[PDB]
RNA sequence: AAACUCCAGUUGACACAAAAUAGACUACGAAAGUGGCUUUAACAUAUCUGAACACACAAUAGCUAAGACCCAAACUGGGAUUAGAUACCCCACUAUGCUUAGCCCUAAACCUCAACAGUUAAAUCAACAAAACUGCUCGCCAGAACACUACGAGCCACAGCUUAAAACUCAAAGGACCUGGCGGUGCUUCAUAUCCCUCUAGAGGAGCCUGUUCUGUAAUCGAUAAACCCCGAUCAACCUCACCACCUCUUGCUCAGCCUAUAUACCGCCAUCUUCAGCAAACCCUGAUGAAGGCUACAAAGUAAGCGCAAGUACCCACGUAAAGACGUUAGGUCAAGGUGUAGCCCAUGAGGUGGCAAGAAAUGGGCUACAUUUUCUACCCCAGAAAACUACGAUAGCCCUUAUGAAACUUAAGGGUCGAAGGUGGAUUUAGC
């Protein structure tokens, strides 16, 4: 099971109260959805995500409160199309929960494709068929040539060796069609030494696999996530109620770059900011919690006020 | 300046996020629809043979 | 940014903290150290040398106990920064720095110069440092690393100090200097279409032309950062042709042949700095006859043939533009101009014939034509009339037809008809011109 990360902040910081309208930009799994429905019984709430699957859950979970949670489906960018369909333009919504990253669920069910250490087809997108034309990460790597396939890895990834990942994935592709998780996780292995498989260790100083960036990696520009992110909170800026509280929660640096600019109104490579932090601190959850789930250990909280 | 006259007083997130996105986007749809060292002699041990000459 | 707002400014009261100026002085002490004032005590030795351990000392940090606490300040917390920042930067505060009484006994504790005595004549002297030595004595050293380590022993030391190996391992480790390269290296002067700004017209957006990449194909090759990319080609329908497929020939157009490999064997012809001014034989001299170095014009070791620049010549001048531009740099380009070393093929890696490839999912370089009113069309070649936004401007594209060339033309070129698209003067960036 996972438990909801950082769900004791993210409740105390939105205060969700009677009379508020809020929204939630990821539903996927829900359990923060969910958090946010039992502290407040008169809070109403608005869902999106990505994947199908996840619209499903939350509308199969709509049942439980029929109107405080209302389910929505499509892309952070597809957001303030499908919520001006509702004709919500100004919105005023009191909070808006954008979490980020891969689902528990997505990346728990192998055949979704997110997880290396499965065999599973190598998907890796958020979207669960609804665009059935949308690459995957199969695709990505058999057609990029190693300039292209390099610059993925290296920016998305965090990868130093970029030009060497990404040589031994073309050379692989030409042999053999690259189309399940486990092959591309052999093929970057064996960039590097034997040793090299599970000689780098995580942030928490514990081994792990040495394609765990590379993943991560695919997994971005597949799904777009950092573009998307950026348009994804303009919007909730423009929905966003004057006094309102957003709260973000950026699993990495790399994408908590584009909240951490966003919120300063910093270049994200003068006016006036017209935010407000109350909760400025960007810390992982308690050390006591990350054990009991190390996945959410690098999750960094960025709240702000609307100005 | 005080001798001046001043007259009567009254596009792409991609690039941002360091990669060209749309275009690698739309390179693999393309694919997608036609899938639908030496050792070097130190110089001073270098071998004459100007002597034997 | 956080932080404080019992805060800040003026005036007065005020310490168990630290001691501007003097001090540009070079003193005192065994060293460590000693720099506000005063007083008291007080700075061993009428030969010299003499200890890791004896004796007595010994900065900073640290320990034990009790105090002081202005300020500074490990750690810690907070605020930034960053891919990360348990750093550098900002704020707060503690151990601690201070006093007292005990410990601990370590420093790049270093003039990196042992004490004492003597000399300035020899040879001045590897180098650098700090001129070169002599007498005498104590301590110390004997390739690197292992190793300020292990064990032993002593110690108020208990994550400590002093003394201090061996095994395995290597052919070096090391000192000083010189050159080159490099420096998120200093200073000064510069660049003249030139590094930045300034001036003009462009490229980067659109369509088309063309090259390249990639992909595709049974189906060349080479160039490919500046110094490749309308480049070898002042040029590919056959031919050209070197490619692919099939068939055919074997002393073969040649006293054979090979566009087979190697441009990292080369000649030849070139790129590049060069929008440079230097290169350099033969001598001479300095450094002790070391690697190295060789200029001063009121001149102090350089002289220098030759090459380059220059001069001269070409074009319309003595101007400008050409041309020229050494040595050397990038094993730069070219074995596919031709020739050729080396290696390879010889019923095939050679020769001939027939047909065929060379496309665009895309990306990109260069160019053309445009987006119009300083424009569009016509007359004219500058005193004109019309056009001027969905019948305007705009294709040199698409499609259809004719013609030219050829044996061969959906293909190549020209012309006509039809068609009337994107484009509304182009972000970061970037090119050229005195
Ligand atoms: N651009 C995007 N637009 C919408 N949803 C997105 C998205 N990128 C990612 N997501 C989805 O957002 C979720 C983030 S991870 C899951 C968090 C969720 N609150 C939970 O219940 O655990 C995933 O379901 C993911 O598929
Ligand atoms: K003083
Ligand atoms: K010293
Ligand atoms: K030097
Ligand atoms: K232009
Ligand atoms: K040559
Ligand atoms: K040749
Ligand atoms: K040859
Ligand atoms: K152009
Ligand atoms: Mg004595
Ligand atoms: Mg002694
Ligand atoms: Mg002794
Ligand atoms: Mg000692
Ligand atoms: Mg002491
Ligand atoms: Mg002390
Ligand atoms: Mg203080
Ligand atoms: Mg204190
Ligand atoms: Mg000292
Ligand atoms: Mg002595
Ligand atoms: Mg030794
Ligand atoms: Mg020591
Ligand atoms: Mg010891
Ligand atoms: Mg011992
Ligand atoms: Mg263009
Ligand atoms: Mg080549
Ligand atoms: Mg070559
Ligand atoms: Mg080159
Ligand atoms: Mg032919
Ligand atoms: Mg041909
Ligand atoms: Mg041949
Ligand atoms: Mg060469
Ligand atoms: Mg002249
Ligand atoms: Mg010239
Ligand atoms: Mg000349
Ligand atoms: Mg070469
Ligand atoms: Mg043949
Ligand atoms: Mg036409
Ligand atoms: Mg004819
Ligand atoms: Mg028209």
């Amino acid at each position: 099971l996972h438990i909801p990360v950082m769900v004791d902040e993210v409740v105390h910081c939105l205060s969700p109260q009677k009379g508020q309208i809020f929204l939630d930009m990821t539903f996927g799994s829900g359990g923060h959805t969910k958090a946010i429905l039992q502290k407040e019984s008169d809070i109403v709430l608005y869902a999106l995500d990505r994947d199908p699957t996840a619209y499903a859950l939350a509308e199969h979970l709509s049942e439980l409160y029929p109107k405080q949670i209302r389910a929505m489906l499509g892309q952070f960018s597809q957001a303030e199309a499908l919520l001006m369909k509702a004709g919500v333009q100004p919105g005023t919504f009191d909070g808006v929960l954008m979490d980020l990253g891969c689902s528990s669920m997505q990346l728990d069910t192998p055949e979704r494709g997110f997880s290396l250490r499965k065999d599973g087809p190598l998907d890796m997108r958020m979207d669960g068929g609804r665009y059935p034309d949308m690459p995957t990460a199969a695709d990505v790597v058999n057609a990029l040539d190693q300039q292209a396939l390099a610059s993925i890895l290296r920016t998305y990834g965090e990868e130093k060796h970029a030009k060497k990942i990404a040589s031994a994935i073309v050379q692989a592709r030409s042999i053999y069609p690259i189309t399940r998780t486990q092959q591309l996780a052999s093929i970057v292995a064996g960039a590097f030494p034997p040793s090299a498989i599970y000689t780098r260790k995580d942030l928490l100083q514990r081994s792990t696999h040495i394609a765990t960036k590379t993943f991560q990696a695919l997994r971005i520009f597949v799904n777009n996530e950092l573009n998307e992110l950026y348009t994804g909170l303009k919007t909730a800026q423009k929905f966003l109620r004057p006094g309102g509280r957003l709260v973000a929660l950026s699993f990495h640096s790399l994408e908590d770059r584009i909240v951490k600019r966003f919120l300063l109104g910093i270049s994200m490579t003068r006016a006036p900011l017209m935010w407000e932090l109350i909760h400025k601190k960007v810390l992982s959850p308690q050390d006591q919690d990350v054990q009991d789930n190390p996945r959410g250990r690098s999750a960094k909280l960025r709240a702000a006020i609307k100005l | 300046l005080a001798v001046a006259d001043f007259g009567p007083r009254d596009t792409t997130s991609s690039s941002l996020c360091g990669i060209d996105h749309e275009a690698l986007n739309k390179q693999i749809m393309e694919y997608k629809r036609r899938k639908d060292g030496r050792k070097r002699a130190k110089p001073r041990l270098e071998q004459d043979s100007s002597l034997k000459s």
